[PDB]
């Protein structure tokens, strides 16, 4: 189990760059919300930029967390120089899905699907 | 073997830098270009008169695809799926069953033209000349659904477009 | 080329513009055209020819 | 096995016809393999490295666009121009992006 | 070509060629769109005889590479090095 | 031949028709439904059965390389006919 | 079930929604919303239209291919009425307009037009009828509008009596003739007002939460017969209405008394224009008429839909209302309207 | 108007051509190389055809060789005309873009 | 001088299409007021012309009808007008007109010709041509249980 | 000679048979295999931490001078540990000839970037980053180049669908461009192609 | 006679609008060299009034000439919304109609009439350059059957 | 084999045989492998098939009118190589590249017998055996298919 590291050298490490990440898209929400003219509120994109985290905090794995910190840091590039659209930063809310009921029940009605 | 594109000294004798002072001043080069566009001017345009005159065509141009007939008005297609299986694009879309009379024969022959990419892998394919690319090009619709052709529709394009079809395929065949 | 090659805008326009250097050429990829205009002697009809 | 036949040998010869049926369907497998092939395209070269697993479909191919390195130069050729030498520039690279992009 | 004499002569001058003889509008020298039937041939491998497909199998002669080293003398380069080219002879400069 | 159904749309040389309440035909409402009507079937059945001096004919379909795969049809049985595989003409051995 | 409207797929484009609906007025404010929900389910959609198809062009990218389909009617002809919902399972009733037409008057639009469709709705064996009204219908308005859709609501629930009627509230949105008819008071200056706007209360309800409070009402079957009321979460006074729409816009706000005869002077004013006046005096009236309470009636909420504040869509309608200097401001810069506990 | 950084952001015709054509047998897969430099086609089938040519150990027969090289350089000049005439368009030189695009 | 002998030329054309209302109209509906050898005439009305000393492309042309398939095409003409007999020679994919070359005749080639229908009532639909895949179960019309 | 058969080069397969050893010889540290294949391409196999020892040889060594590199890519075998093949293909003007440098990678373990030995390989890195996810170290600028603006997945890989997991149209009610699950108006008709017949003898693995 | 005159003046903005098309200068892919063929001389599109112009401020016509891939649809939508009305979409080509060769591909959209409205479709992959005329000619002759005016006098 | 014909003569042609509504029989196609008369023999019991005449001219086949109606029948679809013996049902239908194979199980019984449902767009279109050494070698029943 003797592997090359990303960039951490343990989950402490790992962790450390998970925060500066976390305080780089919190700083950031201000000022994509005013850039993009978006009709959202600054607590909205905090709050899903922190659903966007919290979907991940069961990972123990060093490598994965880096990766997910590369990844994050690139979307936050992307979003901080405009290289996204409006339409692209809106798809994190998928304002146009209709809720798809997660109760037995409600599948059963509907269709085959678990 | 190579030769040099830009690689050329000019002559440094008192007429030559006369010669390239008077281009310079006199824009003798830059007069030379106008001459071009003027020739131009008083030649015949290229312009054809279209739709009262049409670009020029090969029997193989590949157009608006057909469903063809024997001479007895038998179809040609057996349903062998050939073409559906080679498409490119996917494209086609082939059901088939026993007919009344026992005959092997298509009930569903779809071609999405939106998906087609007009290759005429499907006429190669097929073994009988059922399906072929028409020489019509000029089909275009104003909704994408009259795109989506069903066999009715193409049937009735090889009943429209039969006897300029046989004539291509004619003059073609035996390069085939 | 009587449009073109000795009018005095069109070499305004090109002539000096965009040089590379035949090793920058080289080590960023390049082929073609690109690689013949430094001076490289290199074609593929030439040094690796086909049908 | 691998050039479809005429059509008039196709029509009369049982070789020709499953030869035919079989090279439209299945299609000619390929023997294991991989190149990297390459011509003299007229926008530089134009290759492709081919992955063959033995079957009738590739398993990669891979397609190496003159254009793509070409235009990852322009930042560098750019250098100490305006905007007008910049559209040379990209028109001197000769670049399509059906090549660039895939 | 049907363009005056006057009218010719005035382009000809302007361009500086004489384009009567190279006009980019295509007339009578082109082919006839009807043309005879072909008669193509056949290749090397129609024959009746002496030509078992074995022996001209060029998919089952491919082999599978060669290994040189795994990890299961004077020095040497990939090829001879590349010949100088020649300057051209029919325009060695442009 | 091309019949109609007690809703008056046409019916496909595939049998197709929309029943009595699919409300997919509104697609023909102010339009129309395709339908060719040379029915080949019917077409085919016209053709006259060919009398051979032969136990095996073979057909192309006509038109040598134009026509189908050339191939032979057997005319033992006399309680019908040989019919060909690919273009549906018929044929009879003559006494 | 037939077997071709069984539902299929996930509920997205290229599904089937089981829903085969004819849309009249879908080429309006309300029916641009009706009929992108219908499609965006796979819904097989009627469009029948009496303007230019260049004015049907938006609907299009709506539904999956074959989905949307266009007819020409004439609310006249009944005939045409009958060849655009003889094949659907419900029938969606949008029709109506803010202004009488040399052509149709309110009594048209309002009363003989949404009679027809419902008769020949029922004549046709359809299902189920959505009739959209108002919630300030009433035979004793000094509005013709209103008084129209009093008698025409009647009239609907007697030809068919397993209707579903909703009556919104004002409803603001992107397209509204609403929060944007405020907006653009702005080119004469002052903001005119009966009474100062203090004698007026507005409960406007967001068009979204109509549009599926409709597609709530077609899948549900206990709203058969009964009668909705659309409004929004909170009531306020039109002087606050307006004021907040400035304050959102950032444009100068000078609000000014005006007396009802005055008011109604100028309407008529603007009823001159061939066109689509800019305000008329029926216009006048029901912007300053209260918003109705109806207890009595449900709401959107017993359809399922959880009505949507003016707060959070408001910068939608109208950021497009400010000068280069404000376009960017944000949602939270301008404090809310009061609202009438 | 100087130029302190160029970015190319391309992708914006990326249609996985790639991908797909691990779905497609060696035939099928041909015309999607008519669509990559889609002035130069026949060009662009050359080396996909010698790339299968070479794997499958096959060679092409001679006339076959001399019509490709044919159609490879009237493919060139198609390419040039392009390169050098749209080229000379964005300079401003428009004229002859459309004395070579009857060429 | 040929300046003048380019004028008679011009001057002829008008005479060529039968005067100078003849002339206008086809100035009008066509653009082009050249005259060539009348190739033939098809059934729907459309008369075919060429004239050889003009370049590719130019030597053949179509003079569409005023009325086909009880449409009027005196303004609005389109390419597909053109019948597929005559459309083979148009295009120049053959040099012998239908007049010389008949096609082959076949009791299923239409005999009257179609235009581009998009747009109108008799445009084509799509549908699905195959028939219902499962039959289901039809309860009795009788109370037994 | 035979007409249909592609003529063998045995000199051009000596030659290149001959530099394969040399290379193994010089850098056994990192070369694992060595193969030239019959129609003479050469590839060197190696470890992945050999990539910038390795390919600094061949460009700057005096007997190999590979200065361009033609291409660089990468593909994906999901039955190996090591799913990801990273290929160079190098091209030597001086030597007029061509190699192919071959490592491996899995999801989770960084390939050293190969720009500072050709400033080629950053657009190549970023496309394989793009396609395959695979991460190289110390690269100046590694983002996606060909998926769209927060794609998510690497399109290149086995396992990734043909079609993707999301689709975009036009939302007239947010009046933008959405991104919704991907539904098929027409699934993609899967084809079983291969015969149950073996092909090629020659290349039978043992049982 | 209100009726005729509207009449007449229908015919007029019709005849203005559709004698004077100014596509956008927007090409996409393979079918946008067609689209540079069609301005070519032997086609001479500017001789029907047809005239490229860059600014989609001054465009009348989008035609979609080629694959639209999903990183490229916002922008096309985009410059869509920009022209002012009335304005027309022409979709070229299989790829713009459905997505054509790419229709299974994970990055391009299936249509552009997902993003778009449209008025014409042009089959072929490529349409010729007298096909994409066609095209153009068609959108003509819907341009002239329109009845904005008459329409109006009837509402 | 070779991939063309040297074969410059006119083919045989055989009349084809009814053996019930199971199989269909186009014999001219039959190699005369004699697979189907061992499996009916020794497989299902049944001593019905054998060869008629001799030589070219030799025939599989029943001799008089015959039904090879066995519960085991429709497994020399499966064992005919060629396409002289094919399913009745699934006359036509579809292609063997196009479908997709779902293995499963059979419930016709209580053998439980492994099978393979070929689909295709979404409709079974037919069944066949898989092989089970432990169950039902490579053999299904005709309910069962
Ligand atoms: C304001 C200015 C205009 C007002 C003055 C108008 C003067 C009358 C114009 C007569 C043109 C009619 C041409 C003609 O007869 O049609 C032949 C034509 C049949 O001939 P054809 O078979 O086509 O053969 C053509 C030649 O072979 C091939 O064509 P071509 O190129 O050989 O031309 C033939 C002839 C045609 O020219 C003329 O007839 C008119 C010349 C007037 C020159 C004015 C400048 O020109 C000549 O022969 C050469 C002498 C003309 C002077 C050339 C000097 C060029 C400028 C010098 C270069 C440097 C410039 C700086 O018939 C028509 O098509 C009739 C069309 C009528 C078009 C409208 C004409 C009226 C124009 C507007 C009138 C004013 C309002
Ligand atoms: C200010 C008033 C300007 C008057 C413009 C007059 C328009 C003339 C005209 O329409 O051209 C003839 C047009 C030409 O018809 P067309 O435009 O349909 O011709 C199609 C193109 N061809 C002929 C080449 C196939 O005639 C008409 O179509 C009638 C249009 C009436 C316009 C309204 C007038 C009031
Ligand atoms: C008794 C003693 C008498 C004393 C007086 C004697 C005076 C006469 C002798 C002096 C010389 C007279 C001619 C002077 C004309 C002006 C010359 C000039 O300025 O042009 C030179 C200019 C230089 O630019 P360039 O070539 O790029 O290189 C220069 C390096 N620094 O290059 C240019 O300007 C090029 C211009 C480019 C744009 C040209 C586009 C139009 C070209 C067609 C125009 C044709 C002329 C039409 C004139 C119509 C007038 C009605
Ligand atoms: N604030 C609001 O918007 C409220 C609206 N409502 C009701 O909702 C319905 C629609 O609202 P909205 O969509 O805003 O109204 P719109 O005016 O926005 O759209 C009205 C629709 O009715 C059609 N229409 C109007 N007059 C006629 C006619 N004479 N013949 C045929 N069709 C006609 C129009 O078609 P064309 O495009 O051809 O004009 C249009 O499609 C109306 O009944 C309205 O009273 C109820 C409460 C509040
Ligand atoms: S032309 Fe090509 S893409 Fe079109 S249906 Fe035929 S095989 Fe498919
Ligand atoms: S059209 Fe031809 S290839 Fe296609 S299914 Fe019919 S017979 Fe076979
Ligand atoms: S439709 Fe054909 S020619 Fe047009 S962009 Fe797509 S692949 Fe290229
Ligand atoms: S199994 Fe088939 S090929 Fe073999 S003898 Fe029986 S019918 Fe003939
Ligand atoms: S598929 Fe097999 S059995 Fe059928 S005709 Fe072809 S070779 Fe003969
Ligand atoms: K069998
Ligand atoms: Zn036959």
């Amino acid at each position: 189990t003797s592997v090359k590291p990303i960039f951490s050298r343990d989950m402490n490490e790992a962790k450390r760059r998970v925060r500066e990440l976390y305080r780089a898209w919190y700083r950031e929400v201000p000022n994509t919300v005013h850039l993009f003219q978006l009709d959202i509120s600054v607590k909205q994109g905090r709050d899903k930029v922190r659903e966007m985290f919290k979907k991940n905090a069961h990972i123990t794995d060093p490598r994965v967390v880096d990766l997910l910190v590369i990844k994050g840091k690139m979307e936050l590039e992307e979003t901080i120089k405009v290289w996204k659209q409006r339409t692209h930063v809106m798809r994190f809310f998928h304002e146009t899905e209709a809720p798809r009921p997660k109760d037995f029940l409600s599948k059963f009605y509907v269709g085959h699907d678990p | 073997t190579y030769k040099y594109v830009n690689l050329r000294e000019p002559s440094m004798d008192m007429k030559s830098v006369t010669d390239r002072a008077a281009q310079t001043l006199l824009w003798t080069e830059l007069i030379r270009g106008l001459g071009m566009t003027l020739s131009y001017l008083f030649r015949e345009p290229a312009t054809i008169n279209y739709p009262f005159e049409k670009g020029p065509l090969s029997p193989r141009f590949r157009g608006e695809h057909a469903l063809r007939r024997y001479p007895s008005g038998e179809e040609r297609c057996i349903a062998c799926k050939l073409c559906e299986a080679v498409c490119p694009a996917q494209a086609i879309t082939i059901e088939a069953e026993p007919r009344a009379d026992g005959s092997r024969r298509t009930t569903r022959y779809d071609i999405d033209m939106t998906k087609c990419i007009y290759c005429g892998f499907c006429q190669e394919a097929c073994p009988v000349d059922a399906i072929v690319e028409g020489p019509n090009f000029e089909f275009s619709t104003e909704t994408h659904e009259e795109l989506l052709y069903n066999k009715e529709k193409l049937l009735n394009n090889g009943d429209k477009w039969e006897a300029e079809i046989a004539a291509n395929i004619q003059a073609d065949y035996l390069y085939r | 080329e009587e449009m073109l090659t000795n009018n005095r805008i069109w070499r305004n326009r090109t002539v000096d513009i965009g040089i590379v250097t035949a090793e920058d050429a080289l080590n960023y990829g390049f082929s073609g055209v690109m690689l013949r205009g430094s001076g490289i002697q290199w074609d593929l009809r030439k040094t690796q020819p086909y049908d | 096995k691998v050039s479809p036949p005429k059509r008039a040998e196709m029509k009369t010869s049982m070789e020709s016809l499953i030869h035919h049926f079989k090279l439209y369907t299945e299609g000619y497998q390929v023997p294991p393999g991989a190149t990297y092939t390459a011509i003299e395209a007229p926008k530089g070269e134009f290759g492709v490295y081919l992955v063959s697993d033995g079957s009738s479909r590739p398993y990669r191919c891979k397609i190496k666009a003159p254009g793509f390195a070409h235009l990852a130069g322009l930042d560098k050729m750019s250098k100490g121009h305006m905007l007008a030498d910049v559209v040379a520039i990209i028109g001197t690279q000769d670049i399509v992006f059906g090549e660039v992009d895939r | 070509a049907s363009a005056t004499r006057f009218i010719q002569w005035l382009r000809n001058w302007a361009s500086g060629r004489d384009l009567q003889a190279k006009l980019q509008l295509r007339y009578q020298e082109i082919s006839k769109r009807t043309q005879p039937p072909p008669k193509l041939p056949v290749g090397p491998s129609h024959k009746l005889s002496n030509n078992y497909y074995c022996t001209r199998d060029g998919r089952r002669e491919a082999m599978p590479p060669s290994i040189v080293m795994s990890s299961q003398k004077k020095a040497v380069s990939p090829a001879p090095p590349i010949k100088r080219w020649e300057l051209s002879q029919d325009e060695p400069y442009l | 031949g091309v019949r109609t159904s007690p809703t008056g749309e046409k019916v496909t040389h595939t049998g197709q028709v929309y029943d009595d309440g699919d409300y997919r035909k509104v697609r023909f409402v102010g339009r129309q439904k395709e339908v060719n009507e040379n029915f080949a079937i019917d077409l085919i059945a016209e053709q006259p059965v060919s009398q051979v001096g032969s136990r095996v004919i073979s057909c192309d379909g006509g038109g040598g390389a134009l026509g189908h795969p050339r191939v032979y049809i057997n005319l033992d049985k006399e309680t019908k006919t040989g019919t060909c595989g690919y273009c549906g003409l018929q044929f009879r051995q003559q006494h | 079930l037939h077997h071709a409207v069984i539902p299929h797929g996930k509920g997205g484009r290229s599904s089937v929604s089981g829903i085969v609906a004819t849309v009249f007025g879908a080429t309006g404010f309300l029916g641009r919303y009706v009929v992108n929900h219908l499609g965006r389910m796979g819904s097989q959609v009627i469009v029948p239209h009496r303007c230019e198809p260049y004015d049907t062009m938006h609907l299009r990218p709506m539904g999956d291919l074959g989905q949307i389909i266009f007819m020409d009617w004439n609310g006249r002809d009944k005939d045409s009425i009958r060849r655009a919902v003889e094949h659907s399972s419900v029938v969606i009733n949008l029709v109506g307009r803010e202004w009488e037409t040399q052509n149709f008057d309110f009594e048209d639009v309002f009363v003989k037009i949404p009679q027809a469709i419902a008769q020949v709705s029922k004549e046709a064996g359809v299902e189920k009828f959505i009739h959209i009204s108002h919630l300030n219908a009433d035979i004793k308005s000094s509005s013709k509008y209103l008084r129209s859709k009093a008698v025409g609501e009647k009239e609907v629930r007697e030809t068919f009596p397993e209707a579903t009627i909703i009556k919104p509230a004002e409803i603001f949105g992107r397209e509204d003739r609403f929060l944007n008819y405020f907006a653009n008071i702005r080119w004469f200056g002052g903001v005119p007002l009966i009474s100062l706007g203090k004698k007026t209360v507005k409960q406007p309800v967001y068009i979204v939460d109509v549009t599926k409070g409709i597609i709530n009402a077609i899948k549900d079957p206990d709203a058969r017969g009964k009668t909705f009321a659309f409004v929004g979460p909170s009531r306020y006074l039109l002087f606050d209405l307006v004021q907040y729409v400035f304050a959102v816009a950032h444009r100068p706000f000078l609000p000014y008394p005006l007396p009802h005869f005055a008011y109604r002077w100028i309407g008529r004013l603007f009823e001159i224009s061939p066109f689509e006046p800019w305000t008329t005096r029926d216009k006048v009236e029901r912007i300053h008429t209260t918003d109705k309470i109806l207890p009595h009636l449900p709401g959107l909420e017993d359809l399922g839909v959880e009505a949507t504040p003016l707060e959070l869509k408001a910068i939608e309608v109208l950021r497009r209302h400010r000068t280069y200097r404000w376009l960017s401001s944000e949602i939270e810069d301008v404090q809310p309207a009061k609202t009438i506990p | 108007e100087m130029v302190r950084k160029c970015d190319p952001h391309i992708g914006l015709l990326h249609r996985g051509t790639e991908k797909l054509i691990e779905y497609k047998t060696y035939l099928q897969a041909l015309p999607y190389f008519d669509r990559l430099d889609y002035v130069s086609m026949m060009c662009n089938e050359q080396a996909y055809s010698l790339a299968v040519e070479k794997l499958l150990n096959i060679r092409p027969p001679p006339r076959a060789q001399w019509i490709r090289v044919l159609f490879g350089e009237i493919t060139r000049l198609l390419n040039h005309i392009m390169a050098v005439t749209t080229h000379a368009l964005d300079i401003g030189a428009m004229t002859p873009f459309f004395w070579m695009f009857e060429e | 001088m040929e300046l003048l002998q380019v004028l008679k030329r011009g001057l002829q054309q008008v005479s060529g299409h039968g005067g100078l209302r003849g002339y206008l109209r086809v100035l009008f509906r066509a653009n082009d007021v050249r005259v060539g050898t009348l190739v033939g005439e098809d059934k729907y009305g459309n008369k075919y012309y060429e004239d050889n000393k003009q370049f590719f492309g130019r030597h053949r042309w179509v003079i569409y009808t005023t009325e086909m398939n009880g449409k009027n095409t005196f303004w609005d003409v389109d390419g597909s007008m053109v019948p597929p007999e005559w459309h083979r020679w148009l295009h120049c994919m053959t040099d012998d007109p239908p007049t010389v070359k008949p096609p082959t005749a076949r009791k299923f080639i239409w005999t009257n010709h179609k235009f581009n229908l998009s747009g109108t009532p008799q445009q084509y639909v799509p549908y699905s041509t195959t028939r219902k895949k499962i039959q289901e179960w039809v309860p009795p019309s009788t109370p037994y249980k | 000679t035979r007409p249909t058969v592609r003529p063998r080069n045995d000199v051009a397969h000596k030659q290149l048979s001959a530099f394969g050893e040399y290379v193994a010889e010089i850098l056994p540290k990192y070369v694992q295999q060595v193969q030239v294949s019959c129609f003479n391409e050469l590839e060197i196999c190696i470890h992945p931490d050999g990539v910038i020892p390795v390919l600094t040889f061949l460009r700057d060594h005096s007997n190999a001078q590979f200065k361009s590199l033609a291409d660089l890519t990468a593909v994906d075998i999901p039955t190996r540990q090591n799913r990801f093949e990273i290929v160079y293909n190098l091209l030597s003007l001086r030597f007029n000839s061509r190699i192919r440098v071959k490592t491996y990678t899995d999801e989770l373990t960084p390939i050293e970037s190969s720009v500072p030995v050709y400033k080629a390989a950053n657009w190549y890195e970023r496309e394989i980053w793009d396609m395959f996810g695979v991460f190289f170290a110390n690269h100046p600028d590694l983002r996606r180049i060909l998926t769209d603006y927060g794609f998510e997945g690497h399109p290149f890989r086995k396992d990734f669908p043909l079609s993707g997991y999301v689709e975009l149209r036009y939302d007239d009610e947010v009046k933008r461009v959405v991104a919704e699950p991907v539904e098929l108006a027409q699934e993609f008709r899967k084809f079983d192609l291969n015969s149950p017949w073996e092909a090629f003898p020659a290349y039978r693995q043992p049982p | 006679r209100g009726e005729y005159v509207v009449a007449k003046l229908d015919d007029l903005i019709n005849w203005a609008r559709r004698s004077s098309l100014w596509p956008m200068t927007f090409g996409l892919a393979c079918c946008a060299v067609e689209m540079m063929h069609m301005a070519a001389p032997r086609y001479d599109m500017d001789r029907f009034g047809v005239v490229f112009r860059a600014s989609p401020r001054q465009s009348d016509v989008m035609i979609v000439a080629g694959t639209l891939t999903n990183k490229m649809a916002p922008a096309l939508r985009k410059v869509y919304d920009q022209m002012p009305e009335p304005r027309y979409v022409v979709s070229m080509g299989s790829c713009a109609n459905g997505g054509g060769y790419y229709h299974y591909s994970y990055s391009v959209v299936r249509g552009c009439d997902r993003i778009v409205p449209v008025d014409i479709y042009v089959p072929g992959c490529p349409p010729t350059a007298e096909a994409l005329l066609y095209g153009i000619l068609q959108l003509q002759k819907k341009i002239k059957r329109e009845k904005r005016l008459r329409i109006w006098y009837r509402r | 084999g070779s991939d063309r014909s040297r074969f410059l003569e006119g083919k045989r042609a055989v009349e084809d045989k009814n053996i019930g509504p199971l199989v269909k029989t186009i014999m001219t196609r039959c190699i005369q492998c004699t697979r189907c008369i061992r499996f009916a023999s020794e497989i299902a019991g049944v001593d019905d098939l054998g060869t008629t005449g001799r030589g070219n001219d030799m025939q599989v086949g029943t001799y008089i009118e015959k039904m090879f109606m066995s519960e085991l029948s429709g497994n020399i679809i499966d064992i005919c190589p060629v396409g002289a013996l094919t399913s009745k049902p699934y006359a036509f239908t579809a292609r063997p590249w196009e479908t997709r194979k779902t293995e499963s199980i059979d419930v016709m019984d209580a053998v439980g017998s492994n099978i393979v449902v070929s689909t295709r767009t979404g409709e079974v279109m037919r069944i066949l055996p898989r092989m089970h050494e432990d169950i039902n070698e490579e053999w299904i029943s005709d309910k069962t298919r």
